[PDB]
């Protein structure tokens, strides 16, 4: 396997923020670390001395969706350094560090925890990294935290619940700009266990444009998850930002 | 697409969506033909 | 703190029922150590937990990692009734029954997960 | 058709062999072999062609400015006897003047 | 003295023929932080020389 | 408090911002090597793992940096390499690993296969003849 | 003609067009074979590729 | 033409070491094979 202490480089992603380590046998996803040198769940960081201070920070696929997303190859996902991203699903902060990696010390993590202990660890990870700031309540309840999130870019959304749509619709009503970039985690098992998959996605996706998005690209995140699909859609408008 | 096994859909399952074109649905009501009727008839399948 | 306890008309009748069944099925991880590295490998279909278990942080730190992969886990109130809807010999306190392609125990997890969905 | 045929007529012809008393003078040229030749024959003749094609209806009077800069074929009297009429390519090399090469000599 | 410490360097640039290295920790001593480049070298030379004297 | 300035007045850019400042390579021939080597990853691995075929003809990225992994505290018994096997390069590393054998084996299998009709066999051919 | 051991026993002919027809399967998409490895994560194990993009636009 | 002289620059650049030796024979055989793959590949894919 992909042994500690190997000898790898680092280029860019196509994507800012991400890069791309390659090494030997394995290549692999990886992002730039603000709080040096300290991990996040065990995870795998990587070194770099510089003619020091720099290293990354490595993310497990078959752990983080969004990581999985990215290696299926999504058009853009929205979110370049600086921009504003509400997360929605906050499970004890994995992906939500990957993706305050990505933003940076300059862009601003908003994160939604439902579960008490899980929040235990989000606020947790907040403490260190200071570009995300954690909130835990009801997703379902923007008003719960309409005090505390200004409007942001970018939707993350990876909750397992059923009113999935409804719930992003009335988050994405209070909290998106005009030109809302979004993407969001399908379950179709979740959603609706007999139905075929692909139909359970087009449904979700008919819900969405009821809630006035106009979706833009979609696919199954096949070889990291069975019968998930990631979708990416803008709010209001057509092109991205504006 | 996912679901495509070679030229035959597997997630193809009663309740069947179906699309209705416009000479379809002229030359239909035409023959006079219950559109629901004719299509459960000849589906013997659950349609939307 | 076990907020999501399973209650008494036959809904933990039916998850012993399905607990037998994937036992049967050879669908079942059981035990706290191979639950817990069932659903860190992400296969559970579902997990349900004790809840008259000797103190329960146990069956509270499970749910730390159901709530990170976000698997329908479940609290039943009795554990030797566990081990003995598993065939075992044994009380068992932590059950993981996973998931495959081809079986109708499948549907039985999908109507089970919607149930304790609509529970929690 | 392909249906209306046996299986033993389907079946190949193998090629002969050169006599073994005779394996000195190379393999047995067929049909494979000859071809071969003659494709690189031809080709090499064509190419052949066209230079002289290109050298009769030559100009005896053009002028690039490769002419000021390169060193030309020349003929036999010029160079002598080592004398290819195709031009030389300097290698890469020249001549270093000196400060350069005291700085080298010093570094060995 | 002039390269007193930079043994890895000189030692690299000599048994490869590069070129060598001009100073080793005379570069954080006192005087020759006001000197500038090309004369950073030549104040080099000098100071080795006088402080091997 | 309100001081004289300082006057400091006196091409493609340097290290990036949109990527939180990857340097410019700078390309040293070990670093040319190992980007041959990882071009070439596919005959790496001898049959046992292909890869996508990323081939540009310039294999080269405008930016890059050459790293380490550091530490998998899951796994301390075998995700990790020894003293002796912590190599400092990439090519030493697929150097110290097994199957040089094979790779000696398959070259000398296309040696053999390109000397083939080439011109020690002519060679051999008008020897007999001669004699 | 001569037939073959498979065009012989007609079941085991249709055991072996189907695992052919699911090797190419794999040859054109993927398929969920299975987790992550309990060994652990060792990476994308084969090629990543950033002008790659398999979106399917709506 | 080939050169015949041997030039001072040629005469004055250091030998190499066994490490480096060994490095550069595997590089070599390295790019070898994955030429005559290249070459099969594109064979095949010529054939299709």
């Amino acid at each position: 396997g992909a042994k500690a202490g190997k000898k790898v480089i680092v280029e860019p992603h196509r994507h800012k923020g991400v890069f791309v380590a390659r090494g030997g046998k394995e290549d692999l996803l990886c992002t730039a670390n603000l709080v040096p040198g300290e991990s996040v769940y065990g995870e795998k960081r990587i070194s770099v001395e510089t003619p020091t201070k720099t290293e990354y920070r490595i993310w497990n696929p078959f752990r983080s969706k969004l990581a999985a997303g990215i290696l299926g190859g999504l058009e853009t996902i929205y979110m370049k350094p600086g921009s504003k991203v509400l997360y929605l699903g906050a499970a004890s902060g994995t992906s939500v560090s990957h993706v305050a990696d990505i933003v940076g010390p300059t862009g601003a993590v908003y994160a939604v925890e439902f579960s008490h202990r899980s929040g235990r660890d989000l606020i947790n990870m907040a403490t260190r990294r200071t570009n995300v700031i954690p909130i835990v309540e009801d997703a379902r309840k923007p008003m719960a935290y309409r005090m505390l999130v200004p409007m942001v870019d970018v939707i993350f959304a990876d909750v397992a619940q059923p009113d999935q749509a409804r719930i992003v619709g009335i988050n994405a009503r209070l909290f998106l700009k005009q030109g809302g970039g979004l993407l969001i985690s399908i379950k179709a098992s979740c959603i609706d266990s007999t139905a075929p998959p692909e139909q359970v996605f087009a449904s979700e996706v008919q819900k969405l444009r009821e809630d006035k998005f106009f979706p833009k690209e979609q696919l199954t995140l096949e070889p990291y998850e069975r019968d998930h699909a990631m979708v990416s859609c803008v709010y209001l408008q057509k092109e991205f930002e504006g | 697409p996912s679901s495509m096994f070679f030229e035959h859909n597997e997630a193809l399952v009663p309740p069947y969506n179906v699309l209705v074109d416009t000479n379809f649905l002229s030359r239909t009501v035409g023959a006079k033909l219950p559109l629901l009727e004719s299509a459960m008839d000849c589906l013997y399948a659950s349609v939307n | 703190a076990a907020w999501p306890k399973a209650e008494d008309p036959a809904l933990v009748q039916e998850l012993l029922d399905c607990v037998q069944q994937a036992s049967h099925y050879r669908q079942l991880k059981k035990g706290a150590n191979e639950t817990t590295k069932s659903v860190n490998r992400g296969t559970s279909e579902l997990v349900i937990l004790a809840a008259d278990t000797q103190p329960l942080s146990i069956v509270l730190h499970i749910p730390l990692i159901c709530e990170e992969k976000n698997v329908p886990y479940v609290y039943v109130p009795s554990k030797v009734a566990l081990g003995r809807a598993c065939g075992v010999s044994r009380a068992v306190i932590a059950v993981s029954l996973t998931s495959n392609e081809a079986s109708d125990l499948n549907s039985k997890i999908r109507a089970l997960r919607d149930k304790v969905e609509r529970l929690a | 058709m392909s249906s209306l045929r046996h299986a033993i007529q389907r079946r190949a012809h193998k090629e002969r062999a050169q006599p073994l008393e005779r394996q000195r003078l190379g393999i047995l040229e067929k049909k494979k072999d000859y071809r071969l030749r003659a494709r690189d024959y031809k080709k090499k003749q064509a190419v052949l062609k066209s230079l002289r094609q290109k050298a009769a209806e030559r100009n005896e009077d053009e002028f690039y400015f490769g002419m000021m800069s390169r060193k030309g074929p020349g003929s036999a009297l010029t160079r002598g006897k080592g004398f290819t009429g195709t031009v030389d390519g300097d290698r890469g090399n020249k001549a270093l003047s000196v400060e350069t090469v005291r700085l080298l000599k010093t570094q060995d | 003295i002039q390269i007193l410490g930079a043994e890895k360097a000189l030692f690299r640039a000599l048994k490869t023929k590069h070129a060598t290295p001009k100073y080793g920790i005379i570069y954080h001593a006192s005087l020759v932080g006001q000197a500038s480049g090309p004369n950073k070298g030549k104040i080099a030379r000098q100071l080795a020389a006088k402080i091997a004297l | 408090e309100l001081s004289v300035r300082v006057p400091q007045l006196p091409g493609p850019p340097d290290t990036l911002s949109d990527w939180y400042n990857i340097p410019r390579t700078n390309l040293t021939p070990e670093l040319k090597r190992d980007l041959q080597l990882l071009r070439m990853r596919d005959v790496v691995a001898m049959g046992k793992q292909f890869f996508k075929k990323d081939n540009r003809k310039d294999f080269v990225p405008e930016y890059c940096q050459v790293g380490t992994i550091i530490a998998g505290a899951t796994d301390g018994v075998s995700g990790r390499l020894t003293r002796k096997e912590r190599k400092r390069t990439i090519v030493e590393e697929v150097l110290s690993s097994d199957s040089v054998s094979k790779y000696k084996r398959k070259y000398h299998e296309i040696q053999e296969h390109k000397k083939s009709g080439r011109k020690g066999y002519y060679k051999k051919l008008m020897a007999a003849r001669k004699r | 003609p001569n037939r073959k051991k498979e065009q012989r026993n007609p079941r085991v002919k249709k055991r072996k067009k189907y695992e052919e027809k699911q090797k190419k399967l794999r040859s054109v998409k993927a398929v969920y074979k299975g987790g992550e490895g309990p060994g652990g994560y060792q990476g994308e194990l084969s090629g990543i590729k950033t002008n790659l993009v398999k979106s399917v636009k709506l | 033409k080939p050169q015949k002289k041997e030039t001072y620059m040629q005469k004055r650049a250091v030998v190499v070491g066994r490490e480096e030796r060994k490095l550069r024979d595997l590089m070599q055989k390295l790019t070898t094979i994955r030429k005559e793959k290249i070459a099969k590949r594109k064979a095949k894919k010529e054939a299709q």
